[PDB]
């Protein structure tokens, strides 16, 4: 299947329209300086919410070198 | 990212 990925015309911060920037897995787009961290420029790849990156729910990996 | 740039609403 294709994955036709949908993104919000408005801020998950204050639901106003604009400058955004949407989520890969998820349909939320943001304002830049309302994210936090605030987005001062564009990020090339696959960006994520804030939620998405606290979803770490695998190990953190591990840095135990000792 | 998935960026937009639709009209702003305020
Ligand atoms: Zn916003
Ligand atoms: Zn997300």
């Amino acid at each position: 299947g294709a994955m036709a990925q949908k993104n919000e015309d408005e801020c998950a911060v204050c639901r106003d329209g604009g400058e955004l920037i949407c989520c890969d897995g998820c349909p939320r787009a943001f304002h830049l300086a309302c994210l936090s961290p605030p987005l001062r420029e564009i990020p090339s790849g696959t960006w994520r919410c804030s939620s998405c990156l606290q979803a770490t729910v695998q190990e953190v990996q591990p840095r135990a070198e000792e | 990212a998935r960026t937009k740039q639709t009209a702003r609403k305020s």
